[PDB]
RNA sequence: UUUGCUCCACACAAUAUAGAUGGAUACGAAUAAGGCGUCCUUGUGGCGUCGCUGAACCAUAGCAGGCUAGCAACGGUGCACUUGGCGGAAAGGCCUUGGGUGCUUGCUGGCGAAUUGCAAUGUCAUUUUGCGUGGGGAUAAAUCAUUUGUAUACGACUUAGA
RNA sequence: GCAGUCAAGCGUUCAUAGCGACAUUGCUUUUUGAUUCUUCGAUGUCGGCUCUUCCUAUCAUACCGAAGCAGAAUUCGGUAA
RNA sequence: GAACUGGCGAUGCGGGAUGAACCGAACGUAGAGUUAAGGUGCCGGAAUACACGCUCAUCAGACACCACAAAAGGUGUUAGU
RNA sequence: GCCAGCAUCAGUUUUGGUGGCAGGAUAAAUCCAUAGGAAUGUAGCUUGCCUCGGUAAGUAUUAUAGCCUGUGG
């Protein structure tokens, strides 16, 4: 007989958290929060990820679910330094999110004859994976 | 809203309830109600399979009925084919009553008694196109008045220049329904009996 | 984008859902709201129905009919909402609100096939948590909509008559899961999500 | 107004044979661009000294950057909004990056919470503060506080199309 | 101002245990158990330790933040009675007229039932609710008593019982006749 | 009253299209929360994980998709037979067995496509009706005139009549 | 014509239960003035009779506050056409 | 009923829903482009744009001329001194 | 004659990219040296709780994180 109440998993904006850009130059690019002004506006910066030292809206950035140790205020070398400690990128491009993001670039980077290709092995696939679709 | 999807009918029709559908009898072949007597041959498979398609399905049973009217003075022949809803338990139960009862009759002492409280229904007493002051019920004007008195003066103001619904004209008074309440029941006669 | 268009009300917004629903239609969109007795809109239900009490009020004096007509069956409100924004007085007009039907529940040709909704009007992105809202489920009863009560027992039905076609296309999709992975390492496989896939 | 540049405009009260070199009045502006500017100058030495447009003239007109904009900084504002009525003096306070937000903003705020204008506001004087707690009004000392965290509820996400096919969520 | 994060302390007592999933609370105990709905108010529930659970509002504004200090004292209002339990006293009152309050039961029912009320031949028929159960008290001439787990159905049965005895048309001062809410405690003593 | 009418067919003529040109691709609930998998005391339970838009998913190569030969598979899918079930909220649809038979781009081939002359929508949908050949089925009312008066200005209503 | 605001005072005693001077802000178009926009190739002038309908600034009836409401009787007030 | 000018009458055009007079701008017949005054959820051509705030109104509010509202009050909320 | 298709030009436009330069405090910054500074004080250390220690609580100026303020380039 314990309490158990469920937990409310939310992704904190803190000094830093690390967010995808979606608006605007960046896009599409990682920074880490470092200070943050008020409820809706925040000092960014991600100088490995080609990003610059700016006040940004918590509209026009997501957060992450990754973070990391981050001291206030720190200037844009030291943020750089943090950020291969910890080793950001590598543990971001290895979620799904990054994955998706790079599958669709490739998807809108086909060319005419990959895109008959992808439907030939398709065609390949459906036809082994209807297979064990009635053997079991 | 309710929506009628059953008609089960019976095997036999008495000629009485087959004279409603025509208004001319005499001139008919008279063959209302011969292929649907059939379907009662075919022990009555597609038979049960109306009975039990209201059962599987519908809220509300209604039984069809008519009147004896030829055991009776007036000058009629063709019966009055009514709806009847039924008030027991259960939809099977209701149809099932009723599966029992298909021509079969029904006197008033299955439904009425002493000391109940009755809601009759009617077409009032038809009278033709009545006058204002007595379809109405408006005072007549003084016997002074030119162009008659059994009138209404206003007719209705200046503006909302329209003559408005909510005054009086003449038309049509009686044949209307009308549902009068509470008529205490006296006596359940029986015929029978001297 | 389609032929047709399986919008579900709920969570809506009459308001708002009710424009895009009368814009498209001018664009060739034939559109077909449904359930709709949980739509919803801004403001403390009370309102609304005070609301609701005039549009009630405003007839025609000297013909009760022949004036505008107040209807109750959440569908029909809607609809007019919608409608307002549709000139009908003219042709154009009219050859809209055909593409467009409206019912209270999911009946049948349509408790299928899918349904969408319409985000830029969904209560729940509208609002700001906290604001007070409705649930013309309530109000067409209250300004007299018999039927509410044989909708909300088809309801329980069909979500189900629907689950159970659920739990049945979900213990499939998952072997097709299980029998997925055996053949595809497969070489046919990973050239593929080189291209991507 | 508009966006500001801060500007510093260096007028003089003409020359003449009488008094050669008549004493310079600086004057730090926030405006929108140096015509503003010229004149934002020119009103308030019209209520300080005996000149104007005419007796004067605009030495220098020189953009002013922040130093350290990068930089969170906590600008106390002294502000003269008039109202409908009489008129009113304040001291808000604004968190901010730079001096160029600190005026914008507070535009903004005394727009948006007085119904004031740009026409009828005078930015006393902006002043980086230094140290924490000279900050006085709690919506900013909110803020100046241990290992500060929160999160982001209700997150709505924005699309372009018509229609969709999930039913969406406000999960963050 | 738009406050940036509240919070308060639900002290857990030993016995009860209070699961919560979207904003159902379910508070198990001793005496019973108790359930409630928190849909409407939007706050973040969060366990600790058995013992305590911090019940936040993030970037609240005003009349939300005052939404949070009620909550806390509405789940501890559902502990308090799942524990020592609530015991609502009520004297009757009355210059001449002696009130008779009996219960009775018509179909399940449980009505309190209220007669002679200012030689009112009316009857007053109050609807006991489920939770709560009803004593006239021995040893105090004249005291009936509510006594349930809720607070939030005995005070309002309660409350009703007193309220179905107002007097019309009278000057309220002279006739101070009628059924009061005299106590409020629990059903355990000392406490 | 000109040998009509009904159902399924197909032949030919027409007549339209508020507008096919791969596919309207089925949980339910809450969003200050849920999905999906998994373990368990079956619970508001533990553990993992996903979102961060369908840019998805399905179908998709053959003269507008031809005639043909094999290899690998025992699958996919069209078309028509039939077993058994589900569904009434407008059901007018959905699933499933057992066959009869095509095409198979799952891998390998071989013939043909030209001159529609450098583009011209380059016509392959689905509306309703009409006229005949040919395969099953059925074999009536109503109106007037006459009549009644529970009806009635007249029409209407209500009855009567081999 | 019907309503507010302050409150010198009245109301035994106490400004406001009920009133309310000196002041002052309004609303209304059932008073009447002012005006002369419409109509002088005509809009049938008064009042009564008759008959719908609308307004609420509620006399009565429903349910409640308030009193200088002990009960009876009566006054102010609400939601109400 | 006077003064200065500009209008209308003698003047369409787009805009104010609608309207001599207000805002734009003053006209041969047509073609491209750019704007004005007004606008850009839908009637409706055009951002259910971006940004920061205030406001929940059991009679919200909504844009100059213009088709109204005041004095006086509110521990409703927001900044202030 | 009728109807269009492309090409290369004219006239008028519209919509994009991309670079070279000239200014500004010869942008300001960041970055490197060189001085001062503080706290919402990191580490060490000390004190008290406390499941073998991490919370606190101090203290304190770069140390086993960094931060601000200026000069010079």
């Amino acid at each position: 007989t314990d309490s158990i109440v469920k937990a409310s998993n939310w992704r904190l904006v803190e000094v830093g958290r690390v967010v995808l850009i979606k608006k605007g130059q960046s896009a599409g690019k990682l920074a880490a929060i470092v200070e943050i002004i008020d409820q809706k506006k925040v000092l960014i910066d991600g100088p490995k990820a080609g990003v610059p030292r700016q006040a940004i809206n918590l509209g026009q950035v997501v957060l992450t679910p990754l973070t990391f140790a981050l001291p206030r205020g720190a200037r844009t070398a030291t943020v750089s330094k943090k950020w291969a400690a910890a080793a950001v990128c590598e543990k971001w491009a290895a979620s799904s999110w990054a994955k998706k993001i790079a599958q669709r670039e490739r998807r809108a980077a086909l060319t005419d004859f990959e895109r008959f290709q992808v439907m030939v092995l398709r065609k390949q696939k459906r036809y082994t994976v209807k297979k064990a679709l009635a053997k079991a | 809203g309710l929506r009628s999807l059953t008609t089960v009918w019976a095997e036999h029709l008495s000629d009485e309830v087959k004279r409603r559908f025509y208004k001319n009898w005499y001139k008919s072949k008279k063959k209302a109600f011969t292929k649907y007597s059939a379907k009662y041959a075919q022990d009555g498979a597609g038979i049960e399979r109306e009975l039990a398609r209201i059962k599987k399905y519908a809220s509300v049973v209604r039984v069809l009925v008519h009147t004896q009217i030829r055991k009776t003075p007036l000058a009629q022949k063709k019966a009055h084919l009514a709806e009847i809803q039924l008030n027991g338990g259960s939809i099977s139960e209701k149809v099932d009553w009723a599966r029992e009862h298909f021509e079969k009759t029904v006197a008033v002492d299955s439904v009425f008694e002493q000391n109940e409280m009755i809601d009759a229904i009617a077409v009032t007493k038809g009278h033709g196109f009545e006058g204002v002051t007595h379809r109405w019920g408006t005072k007549k004007l003084p016997r002074k008045t030119h162009r008659g008195l059994r009138k209404v003066a206003c007719i209705g103001a200046w503006h909302p220049a329209h003559v408005m619904w909510s005054v009086a004209r003449a038309g049509q008074r009686g044949y209307h329904s009308r549902t009068s309440i509470n008529h205490k029941i006296y006596r359940v006669g029986k015929g029978d009996d001297e | 984008v389609e032929p047709v268009v399986v919008i579900d009300g709920k969570g809506h917004l009459v308001g708002r859902l009710a424009s895009v629903v009368a814009k498209q239609l001018l664009n060739g969109q034939k559109i077909v709201v449904v359930r709709a007795e949980e739509l919803n809109i801004s403001g403390e239900f009370f309102r609304n129905k005070l609301k609701y009490h005039d549009f009630l009020r405003k007839a025609t004096a000297f013909n009760k009919t022949r004036g505008p007509f107040h209807f109750r069956a959440p569908s029909r409100i809607f609809y007019k909402a919608l409608r307002g924004m549709v000139s009908h007085k003219t042709a154009r007009g009219k050859a809209a609100l055909e593409r467009l039907k409206v019912f209270e529940g999911i009946p049948p040709p349509y408790d299928k096939k899918k349904r969408v909704v319409v985000p830029q009007a969904l209560r729940v992105l509208r609002l700001k948590p906290g604001r007070k809202y409705t649930t013309l489920g309530k109000l067409s009863t209250s300004v007299g909509w018999k039927y509410e009560d044989v909708v909300a027992k088809l309801e329980a039905k069909r979500k189900v008559s629907s689950a159970e076609y659920y739990a049945k296309k979900r213990a499939f999709t998952k072997k097709v899961a299980s029998a997925n992975a055996t053949a595809a390492e497969s070489d046919v496989a990973k050239q593929l999500a080189a291209l991507g896939y | 107004m508009a966006h500001f540049k801060e500007y510093q405009v260096i007028g003089r009260r003409l020359p003449t044979e009488s008094v050669p070199e008549p004493k310079l009045f600086r004057m730090r502006i926030f405006a929108s661009n140096e015509v503003i500017a010229k004149s934002r100058y020119w009103y308030f030495l019209q209520k300080l000294h005996k000149v104007k447009k005419a007796s004067g003239e605009i030495v220098s007109i020189n953009q002013i950057n922040e130093a350290h904009p990068t930089k969170v900084k906590n600008f106390g504002v002294w502000v003269r909004y008039d109202s409908r009525s009489g008129t009113h003096n304040m001291y808000k306070e604004i968190r901010d990056v730079s001096r160029v937000a600190a005026v914008e903003t507070l535009y903004q705020d005394m727009a948006a919470r007085h119904r004031a204008r740009f026409r009828s506001i005078h930015i006393l004087k902006v002043a980086e503060i230094e140290k924490t707690a000279d900050v006085k009004r709690q919506y900013v000392k909110q803020f100046l506080t241990k290992d500060l965290k929160f999160p982001l509820p209700h997150r709505v996400q924005k699309s372009t199309k018509t229609f969709s096919y999930k039913r969406p969520s406000t999960f963050y | 101002m738009k406050y940036i994060q509240t919070e308060q302390q639900i002290e857990v007592p030993e016995g009860v245990t209070v699961s919560i999933k979207s904003r159902i609370v379910k508070v198990v105990g001793p005496r019973g158990t108790l359930t409630k709905n928190l849909k409407h108010i939007d706050v973040t529930f969060t366990k600790v330790n058995n013992q305590l659970i911090k019940v936040a509002v993030h970037n609240g504004g005003r009349k939300h933040v005052a939404a949070l200090r009620t909550v806390k004292s509405l789940v501890d209002n559902m502990i308090t009675g799942v524990t020592k339990g609530y015991k609502y006293k009520m004297r009757y009152v009355y210059a001449h007229f002696p009130i008779n309050v009996n219960i009775v039961e018509k179909d399940g029912a449980k009505f309190i039932e209220v007669r002679n009320f200012l030689g009112d031949k009316k009857i007053r028929n109050v609807p006991v609710r489920d939770g709560v159960t009803i004593e006239f008290s021995t040893n105090v001439k004249d005291e009936i008593v509510l006594s349930g787990n809720s607070v939030e159905d005995v005070s309002q049965n309660a409350a009703d019982l007193q309220q179905i005895c107002r007097v019309r048309n009278k000057d309220i001062r002279k006739f101070l006749d009628g059924i009061y809410v005299s106590h409020k405690g629990f059903i355990t003593e000392d406490l």
